[PDB]
């Protein structure tokens, strides 16, 4: 099967359409959630630009090509990925009637380039040096959460996010690879969140009360086991010479003892007393007549521990893995200030504070273990990614749309190529700016004809990027409201857009193959 | 899973109760047009009253079961 | 869908309509599911067996949709139920005709976003008004009268003609025990079906009720260890083999003989370690009993599944099958054991009594199990209806006179504001009207003759329907000043958890 | 069983439809084509040679259309997206109006003297280039480097491909005709950076010795191939079974040894410190060399060792018993086995039989190698044409439009029957200068028309047009140039291919 000179472009623009038309109401607080249970065939809440690509199980190749382009955007902005689909099927609809008049779709093309370097060029020009002071890391990260959740929950979801960023700040890091771990708690209500800035053990040492409160906890991260499993093979499991699989049982029981005896060589020689603690992580199940005996020479000994907490707690903390428990120095180990064993839920989760080295700050929400945990899981996530693009950046700018009428301005009324050929590109550019402050502002009530004449006045008129209210639907300074976007996130959305617009444009065929 | 409400559910559980009340409306009167009952079983059954009949009936309305289940107790 | 991509089951039309007609039609079955009932719900099961209940997390449990909006509430529904007890008929059928009032202001051209919005002021000044039209407290829940003044609601919540008998008895078998400052067994109020002696001869036993004929003499002492097993004692039969029949009987008189020395040394091991009772969830063997009563050591014919895991719960034991000598790992903790005839049943009794550590366990005694356990779908939210955590649970009016008391607040409330958030305030106020009118549709009367009274009467707290005459003609029953009480607790998420839900439903287009 | 027009017609219809999407995707600007599988997998290309391996072909024609784009790729491997593109409007203009008078045989001869007449017509318009000059030989790589627009650092890689291809130019016939790129050999290092590297003598060697096997340094001594019999004596002179007992340790062993150090001593002749063997190699053979203190090496493929022969210009020796420095290890030689990376890579220079360099370039990663390869790899192969060709032809339609007159004014001299064809094959020239006014967007019946204008006057010799402003333009004033021969030989192969399918009347089983 083939697609001829009018199909194959006319199937790729009207995929763009429905594509941008169901997206539309995903960004910013307007932005409304989607369910998926066509994806995977389950209950699943689900909102970003790129994630909701992923889940859906689309077969239009322009959509899995954007699934790909916004990818590389969700890998260092995350939002935004939301702003690259409206604007797309809003830049195809501007030229395609240019080609609906009768055009070629590379001098359109060929006017796409420099309208974009001079949107580039404003980019510099609109650029806000703001300074990186946590009211201002706030506001960043409000839109960004108001954009995926409710704004009750941002707020309180706010003061976990801006706090961990500042602490990145101390390890001097403008991205966020660490201090992104997101633990769930157990709970109903998914109103409370809680900032550790150390780790959170999962677990609770089936005798409780060993030594909850540990001031000097020398951390030993490891997977020892004591409730050991006991065969007798002849090959490889179990065989029928009954001569020949008496004679390993006496050995069998020799090892539980010999690793009860280990713990306590241990603990005189990192602490010698009991005034300073000892914590025994252990990944595996600790048998209680040992928890009873541990407990009472001042060792906490927690069992059951997740492997992925294994690699983590030995980052900021420390403590390596044996399977013995010899005598080791405090050199060997790693440190936490603070141990506290907290309890919400069917399960113990004994917080680890103020570490040997705080590397990693452990983000721990609650919730009543839904997909409205999984929908405030990756809401804070995309929290996290907006911020990380302001630690990189200087200048953090009033978005929501007060950017995308101050190009359009200088776009369409100054031709910075005046030559004809190339403007035809640039009003098919300007006029793909709009899509996003009109649309959602009419999503609101007033509708997209009353927004684009106060914020094309206003802004002309003031200099001051008023951007868009989205919750009445008029136009009002981004600066005060506190919807912001990043120097690094507005670049790569102009970039991103531009590169995948261009090459589904300049197709005449598309053929099965393979 | 699968419902249905309403009266046009209502009323079709009458009329199932009402073929089964059809059946024994003289079964204690000694009277009426036989039926010997062959089931894949294969084999003959007869009864003077409803009762062992209503033992043999698998019936395939469940609102018709309970009207079965009050006269079985 | 214009290409081959975008696969979705929502859309302008399904997203507006069908989610909401999805949510409707299963709150089309809760339309009497709360308050005063003359509905019933016959259902076969994934299991095909005939039950009739009028419990909608029996009934939705069984109900299966792929409508994720009709999916999600029924989630909101079991968290009203696993913090207060019932209401979780309320929570389905309120969010139901919430969201089709919601599809009027679709119908006039609203956003959706005011529509979101205007429910969530409209929930959070309910919930101000609402401690206000707090009438009473739980002052004695020692009391029996008190006790029982709010369980009448709740079991009528289930059937209005068994509402009095139970919420004495309910008291009678002692929620009243609790002084609910962190007490209350979730499993050690586990409900007892013992059938004959007919539904109104159901009585009280406290402590744990186990329907198994007790085999063997009484234990040794009431403050005996309680050896709990998985499976202790055998029985034996057997048929052909890989050759058939196998070639002798020796043998199998030889297996016999070291059978019963073994379970000789079973009740013996058991006996020398301290327990004198033992917990048997296999069969009875006849070698292991006649050693069992020289040894006084009472024995439990049989246990199903239920049966040792509470076991293992309140005496904290642990369930293996013993095929070596027992020894006690298993920490006798009641003590008082008693053999009861309840129903004419050899009914184990197990007894302690502690402060915030009590048992205390509902039994009922019926001739039908198939009416029986329905009756105790009743009792299964009447007692977590007690676990407000609080002494005073702050008692509001019953049946839901608190709707129409409500409902004149809130759109007093929608009109002085301003805005497209300004008519979901009114709509909202009209989402407490149609639990009562969809109830006096099963008292005998029409709605307007109803809805116009309980608006009419004032801010009393007082005026509702029941079932009765008084419900139909005057529509005016005391289900505040008649024994008829509901709590604040249950109230507030109820309203709570309805709301959260259906905006959480509405933004959805896919 | 098919037969007629209908197989004619067939054949013109599959390979006009394939040129039409390829034709867009002609140009340095150009149209991707989309190719969707059944499992919704997207190919984004313009390469034909990418695409006409993807697409599934169900006629024979278009099966011998990717033949005829093997042929063009494995001679070349550039210009395979172009040979298909001229070849459609050939049997697409000419065919119908003269085969519905049917006269294949005219045709045949037509497109014989349409060959002929564009080989002068090219020494008419191409001006010499110069060999000996790299910025002569730099804009026509620049022009080549933009097709996939990389310049990151393939600009400095312009220089090391021309200090390739320009060094390695020895090839022989008779009349020695050079059009070789084997015996260049890129480096493909994930280490250091390419911008501080530069060519070597010799040929240098990625491909298996990739450690100092063979020293860590050698000024001096000789490099020494190997594919002589040092297949060891098992008898006194003769071949028994070889060491699996200690009655065949004691006696065999002392003649084992006996037959390796004779060839070792052949080789201390010529004193070197290197020796790699690859036919005949032992283990004892290359281990007896570590006691007579020349570290030995094998596990290396042959086309390495034509490299390795090629990298000291040397003959391989096949006799054993006497080794020269005149056999192998031609002159003083120079081998330097330095730390790029972490590895510890070979170089081979001081090549006697001398002008043998190669491609040395390293990026900080082997995706930023791959990348600068790519854009260096289409580089060899233009200045391998340059060695073929020395004279430069214009890019665009500066070419195509001055050849597509010369036929006119032929077809007016003959005026036999074959002045048809030749018409068809002037607008068959065009289609070229026809989709780059598509690969800018411009009016494409006015740049064709000035374009004839153009030749009225100016002849077209630098004028053609350009896909990327959209203008006819002075090939001179903008760079876009490439050799007469990678030209003639797009050209010969559309000329294979209109006389192939000329020939097809009939398609049976």
């Amino acid at each position: 099967e083939v697609a001829r000179a009018q199909a194959a472009l006319a199937v790729n623009i009207s995929a763009a359409r429905g594509l941008q038309d169901v997206l539309r109401t995903n960004l910013g607080p307007k932005g409304t959630m989607k369910m998926l249970v066509s994806g995977a065939g389950d209950i699943k809440l689900t909102k970003d630009g790129n994630v909701l690509l992923h889940e859906m199980q689309i077969q239009h190749p322009t959509a899995s090509l954007i699934a790909k382009v916004a990818t590389a955007q969700d890998d260092i902005t995350g939002d935004g990925t939301t702003s690259n689909v409206l604007i797309i099927g809003e830049l195809l609809k501007q030229a395609d009637l240019y080609i609906s008049e009768g055009l070629h779709p590379r001098i359109i093309t060929e006017g796409f380039e420099a309208a974009k370097e001079k949107a580039l060029q404003f980019l510099e020009e609109v650029k806000v040096s703001r300074e990186m002071d946590r009211e201002t890391l706030i506001d960043v990260a409000r839109t960004s959460l108001r954009t995926k959740v409710h704004a009750e929950l941002a707020d309180v979801l706010t003061e976990a996010v801006v706090d961990s960023i500042l602490a990145i700040k101390k390890q001097d890091e403008p991205i966020d690879l660490f201090m992104i771990e997101i633990m769930e708690m157990k709970h109903k209500s998914e109103t409370d969140t809680s900032l550790i800035r150390g780790l959170v053990l999962d677990h609770g040492a089936r005798h409780p009360d060993m030594k909850k409160r540990v001031e000097d906890a020398y951390i030993l991260t490891c997977n020892v086991s004591l409730e050991y499993e006991k065969t007798e093979v002849n090959s490889g499991f179990f065989y029928k010479s009954a001569e020949e699989r008496e004679k390993l049982v006496k050995a069998e029981r020799k090892f539980i003892e010999d690793r009860v005896k280990k713990i306590i060589e241990l603990k005189r020689k990192v602490c010698g007393d009991s005034d300073k603690g000892f914590v025994v992580i252990n990944q595996k199940g600790i048998d209680p007549f040992s928890l009873d005996a541990l407990s009472k020479e001042g060792i906490v000994a927690l069992r059951r521990a997740k492997r992925r907490n294994m690699e983590r707690l030995t980052l900021a903390c420390g403590g390596v893995a044996l399977n013995s428990f010899d005598d080791l120095s405090p050199d060997c180990l790693g440190h936490a200030g603070l141990v506290y064993e907290y309890t919400l839920g069917e399960e113990k989760f004994t917080f680890i504070e103020k570490c040997n080295n705080p590397r990693s700050v452990t983000l721990l929400i609650k919730g009543p273990n839904k997909h409205t945990l999984t929908q405030i899981k990756d809401a804070v996530r995309d929290g996290l990614r907006a911020v990380k693009n302001a630690i990189d950046d200087g200048c953090v700018v009033p978005g929501a749309g007060a950017v995308e009428v101050a190009m359009a301005e200088a776009l369409i009324k100054h031709k910075p190529s005046v030559k004809g050929r190339a403007q035809l590109g640039v009003q098919a550019f300007a006029d793909a700016l709009l899509i996003i402050p009109k649309v959602l502002a009419q999503n609101s009530g007033f509708d997209l004809q009353e927004t684009l004449v106060k914020i094309q006045a206003e802004h002309s008129e003031s200099g001051q990027l008023v951007g868009v209210d989205l919750n009445t639907g008029e136009p009002m300074v981004a600066a005060e409201v506190g919807v912001w976007d990043n120097y690094c996130v507005k670049k790569q959305l102009l970039h991103s857009c531009t590169v995948i617009a261009t090459n589904i444009l300049l197709v005449d065929e598309i053929m099965r193959a393979g | 899973t699968d419902s249905s409400q309403g009266i046009p559910q209502l009323v079709s559980n009458i009329s199932a109760c009402q073929v089964i009340a059809e059946a024994v409306r003289t079964t204690l009167g000694p009277r009426g047009m036989d039926k010997l009952i062959v089931d894949g079983r294969g084999k003959a059954t007869i009864s003077n009253d409803g009762a062992t009949i209503l033992k043999l009936l698998d019936v395939v309305h469940p609102a018709a079961k309970t009207l079965v289940d009050i006269a079985k107790s | 869908m214009l290409k081959e991509g975008a696969k979705h089951f929502s859309g302008l039309e399904e997203a507006v309509y069908r989610n909401i007609q999805a949510c409707k039609e299963l709150a089309q079955t809760t339309r009497t599911a709360y308050g005063p009932n003359g509905m019933n719900k016959m259902v076969i099961n994934h299991l095909e067996k005939l039950f009739v209940t009028n419990d909608a997390a029996t009934i939705l449990r069984e109900l299966e949709v792929q409508h994720p909006a009709a999916k999600m509430i029924v989630m909101a529904s079991h968290m009203q139920e696993q913090e207060v007890g019932d209401g979780t008929n309320f929570v389905l059928v309120f969010a139901g005709a919430l969201l089709e009032l919601a599809e009027e202001l679709l119908r006039i051209g609203l956003s959706v976003s005011e529509v979101i919005e205007g429910y969530e002021i409209a929930c959070r000044k309910a919930h101000e008004i609402l401690p206000n039209l707090v009438c009473c407290s739980a002052k004695n829940l020692r009391d029996i009268d008190e006790v029982s003044s709010l369980l009448r609601t709740s079991i009528m919540s289930k059937q209005y003609g068994n509402e009095v008998f139970l919420a004495k008895l309910i008291a009678q078998a002692c929620v009243s025990i609790f002084p609910d400052s962190g007490h209350f067994n979730v499993d050690n109020i586990r409900v007892c079906k013992i059938l004959g002696s007919g539904i109104s001869s159901s009585s009280v036993l406290h402590g744990m009720v186990f329907k198994k004929e007790t085999e063997g003499d009484v234990t040794s002492v009431k403050d005996a260890k309680i050896a709990v097993y998985s499976c202790p004692f055998d029985g034996m039969i057997t048929e052909t083999k890989g050759t058939v029949l196998i070639k002798t009987a020796e043998e199998l008189m030889n297996f016999s003989k070291g059978e019963e020395n073994l379970m000789d040394a079973q009740v013996k091991a058991i006996a020398d370690t301290g327990a004198n009772v033992v917990v048997t969830g296999g069969k009875v063997a006849d070698m292991a009993l006649h050693y069992a009563n020289k040894y006084n050591i009472m024995l439990v014919r049989l246990n199903s599944k239920w049966d040792l895991r509470r076991l293992c719960k309140t005496v904290g034991a642990t369930a293996l099958p013993r095929l070596t000598p027992p020894v006690l790992e298993e920490m006798g903790h009641c003590d008082s054991v008693y053999l009861s005839e309840v129903g004419d049943t050899q009914v184990v009794v197990f007894k302690h009594e502690k402060e915030d550590g009590a048992i205390s366990t509902i039994v009922l005694r019926g001739s039908t199990d198939n009416l029986m356990d329905d009756i105790e779908r009743a009792v299964d939210d009447g007692v977590n209806t007690f676990k407000v955590l609080t002494r005073d649970k702050r008692l509001v009016p019953g049946g839901g006179a608190t709707e129409i008391e409500l409902a004149k607040q809130i759109t007093s409330y929608g009109e002085t504001c301003p805005g497209l958030e300004q008519y979901a305030i009114k709509k909202f106020a009209e989402a407490f009207e149609a639990i009562p009118r969809a109830l006096a549709e099963n008292s005998g009367v029409k709605a307007n003759e109803v809805i116009s009274k309980l608006y009419a009467v004032h801010q009393e707290g007082n005026k509702n329907v029941g079932l009765d005459i008084e419900a139909e003609v005057p529509a005016v029953k005391d289900m505040l000043e008649a024994g008829i009480l509901d709590t604040y607790l249950g109230k507030y998420w109820a309203i709570k958890l309805a709301t959260n839900a259906a905006v959480t439903v509405l933004r959805v287009d896919q | 069983r098919e037969s007629g027009r209908k197989v004619q017609s067939g054949n013109i219809n599959a390979a006009k439809t394939i040129a039409d999407i390829i034709r867009t995707c002609l140009g340095p600007k150009s149209m991707m084509k989309m190719l969707l599988d059944p499992m919704g997998g997207i190919v984004m290309t313009n390469d034909g040679n990418a695409i006409l391996r993807e697409i599934q072909v169900q006629h024979p024609a278009a099966k011998s259309m990717i033949e005829i784009s093997r042929t063009q790729d494995e001679e070349v491997g550039d210009g395979t997206t172009s040979v298909i593109i001229l070849a459609g409007e050939m049997l697409s203009v000419a065919e119908h109006f003269l085969e519905q008078q049917m006269h294949p045989t005219v045709v045949i001869s037509a497109y014989r003297k349409a060959l002929d007449d564009m080989i002068s017509t090219l020494k008419k318009i191409s001006i010499p280039v110069d060999i000996s000059d790299s910025d002569m030989m730099l804009n026509i790589i620049n022009s080549s480097i933009t097709t996939k627009a990389i310049s990151r650092w393939s600009s400095l890689a312009c220089n090391i491909a021309l200090d390739a291809v320009k060094m390695v130019q020895f090839e022989e016939n008779g009349r020695k005709e050079i059009d070789i790129k084997k015996y260049a050999r890129v480096e493909k290092i994930p280490g250091g950076i390419i911008e501080d590297s530069c060519v070597l003598r010799g040929v240098m060697i990625n491909k298996d010795v990739t450690h100092p096997r063979m020293r860590r340094y050698i000024k001096n001594p000789r490099i020494v191939l190997l594919d002589s019999s040092l297949e060891y004596k098992k008898g006194e002179s003769q071949t028994d079974i070889e060491i699996t007992r200690e009655e065949d340790f004691t006696r065999i062993l002392q003649m084992e040894e006996e037959y390796i150090q004779q060839l070792c001593e052949d080789i201390i002749q010529l004193k070197p410190d290197v020796v790699i063997t690859e036919k005949g190699i032992s283990d004892l053979a290359q281990h007896y060399l570590m006691r007579a203190n020349i570290t030995a090496i094998r596990r290396v493929r042959k086309t390495d060792n034509n490299r390795i022969a090629r990298a000291c210009g040397a003959r391989i020796v096949s006799r054993p018993e006497e080794l020269r420095e005149d056999d192998v290890g031609t002159g003083a030689g120079l081998l330097e086995i330095k730390k790029i990376g972490d590895e510890y890579f070979t170089f081979i220079t001081d090549c006697k039989d001398p002008k043998a360099c190669t491609i040395l370039l390293r990026g900080a990663s082997k995706e930023i190698l791959s990348e600068v390869e790519r854009n260096l790899q289409d580089a060899m192969q233009v200045c391998r044409n340059v060695l073929l060709d020395p004279q430069l032809v214009p890019g665009g339609g500066a070419s195509e439009m001055a050849v597509a007159h010369a036929l006119t004014e032929k077809s007016k001299a003959m005026t036999g029957v074959e002045q048809w064809p030749y018409r068809a094959v002037a607008q068959a020239l065009e289609v070229i200068p026809r989709t780059l006014i598509q690969n800018c967007g411009a009016s494409t019946i006015r740049l064709l028309t000035s374009l004839r204008a153009k030749h009225t006057q100016e002849n077209c010799e630098t004028w053609g047009v350009n896909g990327e402003t959209g203008t006819l333009v002075d090939m001179k004033e903008l760079g876009i140039w490439e050799p007469l021969a990678v030209k003639l030989q797009t050209y010969k192969t559309a000329v294979e291919t209109a006389v192939l399918l000329l020939r097809i009347d009939d398609i049976v089983s």
